[PDB]
């Protein structure tokens, strides 16, 4: 790896600078070389990982809806034919997309969920698996979609599991999960009634629970409700 | 496209 | 060149998509192939070389700015030190955008000037051998910094006398170059009152010529004149 | 900062 030379401490900050100057490329490759030094992740680590991959792939995601859209409308009835470069390039964007989900897999594979033994950080490390699954599946075509469609199933069902026993409803995390498989279950597994009453429920069982926190935590909790609102809104 | 975190 | 075995019309067309994409280093890397070929740039393909350069520079500029900031800051007196990192990763920002403007630059000189003859693209192209030296300047330290500075100043100075000779002073090839030069003077070559006298005599040449045009001209002859009116009252 | 185009 190229950052094996670079202290595990400097990486960090290096991704935190990256993050101010908005390069998230960058961000990610230095946070990549922090995990790869072997140890576990703290929160605030962790949250460098996935804001910096989740930008990166984002962004991917975004010119590969263009590029999709692009493409499905030269294949219209009445399209004058423009050649293979629509498709082709809309292919490598695709494949740097899915070179980006395959990495953020391996890191998580090898070794971060083995070695998250409490729950914060193992729901945190599934939920990121059962995301990147997602995003190779908005993508999949092949032998293989229904394979990738229940890998990211059993990601974030392991996830909900753990995070039900473990954490209150109004954790973050928990909230951010349940919002995301939501929204896997309305886009990707083809099951709208599921994502609205996941939705619905996660959103009524927060509720209950803000009384318990602090102005800060009812900060963060009450964000992530006005998302699955939203959703909520969106779908009925 | 729906919210996700 | 990575490019060599793609069309010429297959790499403009993906550079299009590419903008379309908002995917600048792609399209970047298919006009660099483009130019490559070896054949002139037509209007539309001069345009779509500069467009994808100047936001791969421009998302560098803004990031080296930020961390110029950073690096400032820590170096003020009661400052913690906080060890070489900043210095390094504004140092390697630095360098990639060293390399895009030299990369640039090679193109513009292996052969895009000297190819073109008419003024139209050779105004074109020195004024972007201006900017593209201007921000070598923003970044130069060294023994070469007023060599640098030079070099812009001698690229813009060639294509204000083409521009002057051969194009009408509402054309939009000669407005932005003035507007840039005069951003070279205030902010490069620490000459505000040369800045903001070019500005003033570019603004109001244009303003006397407008009559002459279509609706469709005036437009963009208009926006930049506005630009030019922007400056002046920030520095005025 | 200016404008440039
Ligand atoms: S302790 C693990 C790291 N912390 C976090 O992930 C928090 C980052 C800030 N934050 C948020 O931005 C909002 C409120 C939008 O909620 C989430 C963001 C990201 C995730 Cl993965 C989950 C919730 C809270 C979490
Ligand atoms: S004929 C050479 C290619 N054409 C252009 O560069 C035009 C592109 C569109 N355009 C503009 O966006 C505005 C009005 C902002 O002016 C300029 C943009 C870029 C340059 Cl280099 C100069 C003017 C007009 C020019
Ligand atoms: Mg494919
Ligand atoms: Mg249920
Ligand atoms: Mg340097
Ligand atoms: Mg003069």
């Amino acid at each position: 790896g190229a950052m094996g030379s670079m202290e595990r401490a400097s990486l960090i900050q290096k991704a935190k600078l990256a993050e101010q100057a908005e390069r998230y490329e960058d961000m990610a490759a230095f946070m990549k070389g922090a995990v790869e030094k072997g140890e576990e992740l703290s929160c605030e680590e962790r949250n460098l990982l996935s804001v910096a991959y989740k930008n990166v792939v984002g962004g991917q995601r975004a010119a590969w809806r263009v590029l999709s859209s692009i493409e499905q409308k030269s294949n219209e009835e009445g399209s004058e034919e423009k050649g293979p470069e629509v498709r082709e390039y809309r292919e490598k964007v695709e494949t740097e997309l899915q070179g980006v989900c395959d990495t953020v897999l391996g890191l998580l594979d090898s070794h971060l969920i083995k070695e998250a033994g409490d729950a914060e950080s193992r729901v945190f490390y599934l939920k990121m698996k059962g995301d990147y699954y997602r995003y190779l599946a908005e993508v999949a075509t092949g032998d293989d979609k229904k394979r990738i469609i229940d890998s990211a199933r059993s990601a974030y069902q392991e996830a909900m599991d753990i995070s039900k026993k473990e954490m209150p409803p109004t954790n973050p995390i928990r909230l951010g999960l349940a919002l995301n498989f939501s929204v896997f279950h309305y886009e990707i597994a083809n099951s709208p009634e599921e994502a609205i009453s996941l939705a619905k429920t996660t959103f009524d069982e927060a509720m209950a629970d803000l009384h318990t926190l602090s102005e800060d935590s009812y900060k963060d909790s009450t964000l992530i409700m006005q998302l699955l609102r939203d959703n909520l809104t969106l779908w009925t | 496209f729906p919210a996700t975190v």
